[PDB]
């Protein structure tokens, strides 16, 4: 599964 | 002056924190990161005197003590073009995102370590005055030698205030479904939303909700074996109605949070 960041 | 005072190196993690340089203090040889943020980039503005400064610099003042957990403040400049904060670095550190990215879901005692102490900086900065908005793994630092953990990038963050909240630039995957829905919270109860996203992010190993429909859907699966009294503090956090959700009190209190490891012993067990 794709595990990402996320920008603020 | 900036360049004397400091010895600057390169670009810390190319730019994933931000203009953020690896620096060393010349006066004793102290590890910092030197922080640059363009004033034309800057969204709410405080003053600190009539010296009108980021709030982001007013936060982390705020904010600044002996205090381990949240990043140190040692100072900053004003620049034409943009203000320099100059942060004390630990060494060596991982931030909680790459670390939960390389072991995947964490051990509950693990989990429970790294959560009362983000549990405990949160409470600082509220005590202090300061309400973060961005919890989450990204802003979180581990020391990996003192098993500390220090939150990070204030530059989401407000005064806190008991009043109703308006406005947000936090991470939509970590804000709550009254933000989602009426773009209206109040801090402490959207802080708590945010801290069950984090614990089921370590405890599963990756944020339960990606898309909108998820945050406000109220439905909480868990991907990996988690005990009950675990998924019970979690689901508790991520209830749906801010009044329905615990205080920091009650998360302390809660029978999954008992009985924590000393940072020490959390760096000896799980990190050396
Ligand atoms: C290695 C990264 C940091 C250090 N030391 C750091 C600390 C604070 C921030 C921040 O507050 O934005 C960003 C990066």
């Amino acid at each position: 599964r794709k595990r990402r960041r996320h920008p603020s | 002056p900036l360049e004397s005072q400091y010895q600057v190196g390169p670009l810390l993690g190319s730019g994933g924190f931000g203009s953020v340089y690896s620096g060393i203090r010349v006066s004793d040889n102290l590890p910092v990161a030197i922080k640059h943020v363009e004033k034309d980039r800057i969204s709410d503005w405080g003053e600190l005197n009539g010296t009108r400064v980021p709030m982001e610099v007013v936060l982390l003042k705020k904010v600044s003590s002996g205090f381990s957990g949240v990043i140190r403040l040692l100072d900053w400049f004003e620049r034409p073009d943009s203000f320099v904060l100059i942060l004390e670095r630990p060494e060596p550190v991982q931030d909680l995102f790459d670390f939960i990215t390389e072991r995947g879901a964490l051990q509950e005692e693990l989990a429970r370590s790294f959560f009362w102490q983000v549990l405990e900086a949160v409470r600082h900065c509220h005590n202090c005055g300061v309400l973060h908005r961005d919890i989450k793994d990204e802003n979180i630092l581990i020391d990996l030698n003192r098993g500390e953990l220090k939150l990070i990038d204030f530059g989401s963050g407000a005064l806190l205030k008991d009043t109703v909240y308006t406005d947000f630039d936090g991470t939509r995957v970590y804000s709550p479904p009254e933000w989602i829905r009426y773009h209206r919270y109040h801090g402490r109860s959207a802080a708590v939303w945010s801290l069950g996203i984090l614990l089921y992010d370590m405890v599963c190993g990756d944020i339960p909700f990606e898309h909108d429909e998820e945050i406000i859907g109220g439905q909480v699966f868990f991907r990996q074996r988690v005990s009950s009294e675990c998924q019970h503090l979690i689901r508790w956090c991520l209830a749906l109605r801010p009044s329905d959700r615990p205080t920091f009190e009650e998360i302390q209190n809660h029978p999954w949070m008992q009985d924590v490891l000393l940072p020490q012993e959390t760096a000896e067990i799980h990190l050396h």
